[PDB]
RNA sequence: UGCGUACAUUCCUUAAUAUCUGGAACGAUAGAUUAUGAUUAGGUAGUGGAACAAAAAAAAAAAAAAAA
RNA sequence: GGAUGAUUGUAUAUUAGCGGCUAAAUGUCAAUCAAACAUGCGAAUUUUAGGUUUUCCAUGAAAUCUAUUUGGAAGAAGAGGCUUGAUAG
RNA sequence: AGGCGCGCAA
RNA sequence: UUGAUAUAAUUAUCGUACAAGCACUCAGCUAGUUAUUGAGAGACACUCACGAGCCCAAA
RNA sequence: CAAAACCGGUGGUUUGUUAGUAUUUAUGUCAUCAACAUGUCAAUGAAAUAUCAAUAACGAUGAAACUUAUGAUUAACAUAACAA
RNA sequence: AACAGGUGCCAGGCCAACAAGAAUCCGAUCCGUGUAUUCCGUAC
RNA sequence: UGGGAGCGAAGAUAAUCUAAUAUGUAGCUCCGUUCAUGGAAAUCAAAAGAGCUUUCACUGAUUGUAUUUAUGAAACGUGAAAAAAAAAAAA
RNA sequence: UAGAUUUAUAUAAACGGCAAAAAAAAAAAAAAA
RNA sequence: UGUAACGGUACAAGCUGUAAACAAAGG
RNA sequence: CAUUGUGUUAUGGUUCUAUCGCAAACCAUUGAGAU
């Protein structure tokens, strides 16, 4: 069919985040305001944060419901509430890379789970369960589960919880670009000494002879001195 | 001034292109009568009439090289674009942009006109007007053989990391390169 | 719901494309050449030493371009080239001043020229327009090469001796011109006409 | 036609005068604002 | 009741017809390419006879039979749509109305002007 | 393809006329191009025969010739006077028109009256601009007196 | 349109009934009364000299 | 031996765009308009030239006489 | 006209359109049934035929020929070519 | 990258 | 008033026809749209740029 | 031959001043289904926290009123007043 | 000139909790965010 | 979902009509869209070479199929985008 | 996130043969989705 | 999730659930 | 050149638009946090 191509180009138009920046050159100018925008319908339902609702937070206990990781525990690490997005444990493990550091050849790591995809697990039962928030009369507040009506346990500390993102060390290298050349990476501290000092001269001396050592003197520099 | 638009239908003392012809004496439809790009009545169409000619899409078909006449050789090498007094070559042409080089250079000559400098060339192909005038003043034509790999590195070196090694001829093409040694 | 049975429907409706056009780069080069001439014959071309400021403050910056511009000017278009023509000073102060467009080296356009009454314009920045228009015909290939290492004309070599005189000869036996029809004969004999489109 | 005759007669009669207000304008009203603001346009930075 | 319009696939649909339109190609016939060739003098075309009985043709016509021959200017306007991407730009004789030019001029002490 | 049809002829490509430069120390000038709106001029144009060619030779084409820029022939049988000025800043539009016939004077006499003419015109033009840049400075001096109270 | 309609709703003042106000009889009945008068404008020359002719002859007589 | 009768580029005002009306002329800081220059100017289909269509946008709505 | 009968009447059901039912009339299937109606970015077409909206000006046809079943479709023919101003005042 | 054109004279 | 004078309009048609079709009248809607694609081919098709050269796609 | 980020919080820009708007039922059908009813949530007014006084007249407020303010707006079309 | 909202209509300096004019003159009948002139704020 | 899978028409072009086009389209059922499709050669090519797969432009409306109508993002190739192969014998 | 929060929307599929009644003894029993 | 039926609320195109618009001052 | 008509004006008839809204993208800042 003769139609293929140009469905495809405008439908790639419809997750194009035009307009994106362009560098100008010399007599070029720029397409994007050729470029169309793409197409939405503004009337939808507003935001919401499901995670306050549900009463889910870092260090949780939770299952995957759905996927190729169905039935597999593991403690929240990450919630995202502008996308209801979960990061589990050893869940969703899609997001591999060439290693930023020491160790193989390649580093894995997961991937956000939509929270709807997953549930919170009763302390008693092990199972989906929904937990809802109950104040005492002190004010101090309890987190109840439906199914077996246990206090939820605290979440798991940050301190424990931690681990390093090579993913993001892995973007910000590749951002800095491609690896140096050995002899270019050396360090050469006292030639680049002297090539800083001439660059102090070059830059301040308002173009004044450089010192020798039959006129070492200093050359005063000039104010920029008031009209009068 | 630039040209006033024309619609049509708006008035009937309006310049614009008429429409009462069009209503009245014209075929209704879309097409104005068959569609088609060939009718032209119960009567054959003229190809149809016309014999099949297949020598005539056979030489269409077959693979040419790009023709170079002498004289603008002649006026690139009196302004200089070439130097004369190293072998010109496809590479030499194609960079002066004497000729675009696709399939390989082709000297002709025209009216068996005399050519006034020494010059040795490689080209993939002259008429024999070319090479007796080019020889005529102690000239020399080349032919180097060279697969469309070979002449794609010849002209274009700077885009291969490793160059090729030149590749042997066919039988045609040994017919041809002993053909222009005689 | 067809034309001329209900209010919004059209028979030939407009339809949402793309407005651009294609002009000539050579054009182009052309007009911004004409711009800057228009605008040094009617005096709306000003050079400065540098845009570098010591002060982020809005209203010296204006003092500075009334001072050399007047309090008469309806909009300028200011020209650097960004690094050491130019501080963050100076972009901080020009940043609210709605009359002044900051362009750097590679933006400048007949069109600006055009919309922007004055053109303010450092001297490295003019040095590197100017650079940039003398060297844009080489650049997009409107001049002639040479085919050698250099780049430059090679000597024209001279003509060997006697390399026309068969052909002069020739035309000496022809310009006799009383056998024009045997002449005929024989170049309608020698000669064919060719049935290709390209070549001799 | 006549809707549009009376509404270009009625725009002649009132965009050329300066210091009008809402309640003249009418249904004109942004038309001759965004005129007046072109007119002024002139005065900016002198 | 209202007739809400659906503007997402209205104007992805304005947009694709867009795309087509302004990327379409020149379109050649197969059928009326085979049996012309396009040459420096004008087109040209066999001879309608070339395949059929011919016994009793003279020796002449029998040379003209399968000689060739140019298409007719009359038919030339048929190309124009038929052969989009192979044009011959047809070239008459100039008419120049100068009186200078001709050959009267030669008896005058001047040109016109 | 953009193929642009050629014509042979003789066993060559055939070309337009085209002719070289000859250099001239002083053209002459034309004979004037109203002559060729008569018919019998026309005629002698559009036929190319031994008796135009003969009928060229013999017409006397250098009396139609004007040496004077504003005189010159019209197929009228007369000679035609023309002088043509726009001043706006004095609201003063000048088309001179006019016809000195050979039937009412003589081809030679109506000639010579009509260079007098335009002569005159010339004249009377050089001393009208005189007179209103001495009238412009007089305007000048009254504007500065008046703006003086 | 033939006539302009302001020239129409012009000319057909006087009129009787809906040919003053409604355009599209206002229009017919203005071209049929600029059209008489065209054709009498060029007529009424002759009208006026017989009867010029007329006034000569009865004094004569 | 007469006369009636239809026709004015006589007067006055406009127009001429598929290369031949003077004009390849006279002007020229952007054409003012030809006074005894010519041809002339009914028109369906078709074709062509020009003038409008009161709006919007644009970074050009004060160097303008006299009066204020 | 029938009115102890192939009678009349009744709740809820069955047969569905490239079809059903039909003591057979192309009768009837929600009153246009020789093949129901609704919806369909299947976004039906038309050698006939209805309309097609400012003005001024320049130029200006034909109802003919060939061939095809065609007052249709194809080609040709059909204009702008040229001229129309003069003194032995 | 590619496209068109590239004297038939001298 | 009186004298003279004049067979609404539109379309098709050989045919300037209310025994031909539409229209009470009026308001608004209501029909030659567009070559990032084609072109000047003896029934008409302009205009700038560079010039033996000219253009510069995706990015 | 010149020049050389991730998860929360807070605002702004663009989409979009150049584009459009879509949520409730009155009415049709056996049903599938079809289909922009009724101006606006809103007397008028910027303000009613300006509608007071009052059988009537003169008064009050207001820029404008017992009213071209106690709903606005062509033509066709409806009625009057004045005029030779 | 998009130096956004509101204030009786077109307000950078009246309100809007962080800058800056109750600026002056001229306006048929009220008002003016209007015309003309001028000062000030602005890394907004 | 003019993306992918299954089944699968006619009105329209061919001036009737058949093929072909429409079109592998509409309706119907099923996937649910870059965290996807696909995929690291028993590949393509010439006697030189390229190097999984994917996207864009050119080659080109070319070579093709249809042989009255039309269809055809062909193959090799060229210029770009993106770039990847395979952590992994247990602990 | 102080509490409360009726009814309908035919749901053991947070799950696994298909197949009426979200899943029905074997067989009869039949499939392009 | 979304929607609706009834009920309460100015007997409603709004809000709301028999606690039907409000607890924020508890061993 | 009517009191059965016309001219001029007036009063009716008449289309109804008052933003109850504004990222899922990008820019700039700022906490926690990693290096």
């Amino acid at each position: 069919s003769r139609y293929v191509k140009v469905y495809r180009k405008v439908m790639n138009l419809q997750r194009r985040k035009t307009p994106l920046p362009w560098t100008p050159t010399f007599l070029e100018f720029s397409k994007e305001p050729s470029v169309p925008f793409p197409v939405r319908e503004k009337l939808q339902p507003a935001p919401i944060d499901l995670s306050y609702y549900l009463n889910m937070e870092v260090g949780d206990l939770v299952e995957v419901l759905h996927g190729p990781d169905c039935g597999r525990q593991g403690v929240v690490l990450s919630i995202s509430k502008k996308r209801n997005t979960v990061v589990v444990d050893g869940c969703n493990m899609k997001k591999s890379f060439w290693n930023p550091g020491v160790g193989a050849s390649l580093v894995t790591q997961e991937m956000p789970i939509h929270i709807t995809n997953v549930a919170l697990l009763d302390p008693v039962v092990k199972r989906p369960t929904r937990v809802k928030r109950r104040f005492m009369m002190n004010g101090e507040c309890v987190r109840i589960s439906k199914l077996s009506g246990s206090a939820m346990p605290e979440p798991v500390s940050t301190s424990a919880l931690r681990q390093p993102n090579l993913y993001q060390e892995y973007l910000r290298q590749k951002a800095l670009g491609p690896p140096l050349k050995a002899s270019y990476a050396r360090p050469d501290p006292l030639h680049l000494k002297i090539l800083q000092r001439l660059a102090r001269h070059i830059s301040w001396g308002q173009g004044s002879p450089l010192p020798t050592a039959e006129n070492p003197r200093v050359n005063s520099p000039e104010p920029m001195a008031l009209r009068r | 001034k630039r040209k006033s638009k024309r619609r049509r239908g708006r008035g009937d003392k309006s310049n614009a292109k008429g429409i009462r012809w069009k209503h009245v004496h014209q075929q209704a439809g879309r097409y104005k009568g068959p569609r088609s790009r060939t009718f032209e009545g119960g009567k054959l169409p003229l190809y149809r009439r016309i014999p099949k000619w297949p020598d005539a899409w056979l030489a269409r078909q077959r693979k040419v090289l790009e023709p170079l006449n002498l004289a603008k050789l002649r006026t690139f090498i009196e302004s200089g674009r070439l130097d004369t007094r190293f072998t010109i070559t496809q590479r030499h042409l194609n960079d002066s942009r004497c000729v675009k080089v696709k399939n390989g250079v082709s000297l002709f000559n025209v009216n068996d006109y005399p050519f006034p400098y020494k010059i040795s060339i490689e080209v993939a192909g002259a008429d024999q007007s070319s090479i007796d005038a080019i020889r005529r003043v102690g000239g020399e034509v080349i032919i180097v053989y060279r697969n469309r790999l070979n002449l794609r590195a010849h002209i274009k070196p700077y885009k291969f990391e490793v160059l090729p090694k030149t590749a042997r001829p066919n039988l045609e093409m040994v017919h041809y390169l002993e053909k222009m040694r005689a | 719901k067809a034309p001329g049975k209900y209010v919004g429907v059209k028979a030939h409706p407009l339809r949402p494309h793309d407005q651009r056009i294609k002009i000539n780069k050579r054009l182009l080069w052309q007009g911004l050449k004409i711009m800057l001439s228009a605008k040094f014959a009617q005096g709306q071309i000003t050079v400065v030493d540098h845009f570098n400021l010591q002060s982020h403050k809005t209203k010296h910056c204006v003092r500075h371009l009334r001072r050399l511009l007047g309090r008469k000017c309806p909009s300028a278009l200011l020209v650097h080239e960004g690094t050491t023509d130019v501080n963050d000073n100076f972009r901080y102060a020009t940043a609210h001043i709605l009359a002044v467009r900051r362009e750097n080296v590679e933006g400048i356009n007949v069109y600006n020229l055009l919309k922007y009454r004055q053109l303010v314009i450092t001297e490295k920045a003019l040095l590197k327009l100017i650079y940039n228009i003398q060297t844009y015909p080489e650049k997009r290939g409107w001049l002639p090469k040479y085919a050698t290492p250099d780049g430059k004309p090679a000597p024209a070599p001279e003509k060997v001796e006697g390399w026309d005189r068969e052909w002069r000869q020739m035309k000496e036996r022809e310009r006799n011109a009383k056998f024009s029809k045997a002449l005929l004969r024989e170049r309608i004999l020698k000669w064919k006409w060719s049935d290709e489109t390209k070549g001799a | 036609h006549t809707e549009s005759t009376r509404r270009k007669q009625q725009y002649a009669s009132i965009i050329g005068k300066q210091g009008l207000s809402k309640k003249r304008c009418g249904i004109h009203w942004p038309r001759y604002r965004r005129r007046h603001k072109a007119r002024r346009a002139t005065k900016h930075k002198a | 009741y209202k007739p809400v319009i659906d503007w997402v696939k209205n104007r992805i649909n304005a947009r694709m017809r867009q795309y087509r339109k302004r990327s379409l190609k020149k379109k050649n016939h197969s059928k009326v390419i085979q049996r012309f060739k396009l040459t420096r003098f004008g087109w040209q075309r066999l001879r309608s006879g070339r395949n059929g009985e011919k016994e009793n043709l003279t020796h002449k016509q029998l040379k003209r039979t399968m000689g060739y021959t140019f298409v007719s200017r009359d038919d030339l306007w048929k190309f124009r749509f038929q052969l989009p991407s192979h044009i011959l730009r047809l070239r008459d004789a100039p008419i120049n109305r100068n009186p200078n030019i001709r050959k009267i001029r030669r008896s005058l002490p001047s040109y016109f002007g | 393809q953009r193929v642009v049809q050629k014509r042979r002829h003789q066993m060559r490509i055939l070309h337009p006329a085209q002719t070289a430069y000859v250099p001239v120390e002083q053209r002459p000038p034309p004979i004037p191009h109203s002559l060729t709106a008569s018919s019998t001029v026309k005629r002698l144009l559009n036929n190319n025969t031994v008796a135009a060619k003969e009928a060229a030779k013999r017409i006397n084409w250098g009396a139609y010739i004007s040496h004077q820029r504003g005189v010159r022939w019209h197929p009228q049988g007369a000679w035609r006077v023309q002088f043509s000025r726009r001043n706006h800043e004095r609201n003063f539009f000048v088309r001179c028109e006019c016809y000195f016939r050979v039937g009412t004077y003589g081809f030679q006499m109506a000639k010579d009256l009509a260079i007098r003419y335009r002569q005159r015109l010339e004249k009377e033009w050089e001393e009208l601009q005189e007179q209103w840049t001495k009238l412009d400075i007089l305007e000048a001096e009254q504007r500065a007196k008046y703006k003086e109270k | 349109m033939q006539i302009p309609r302001d020239v129409i709703f012009e000319v057909v003042r006087g009129f009787r009934g809906r040919s003053r106000n409604c355009i599209k009889i206002a229009r017919v009945r203005a071209m049929k009364a600029l059209l008489y008068s065209s054709i009498m404008r060029r007529q009424r020359q002759r009208r006026y000299r017989v009867f010029w002719i007329g006034r000569i002859n009865a004094a004569g007589r």
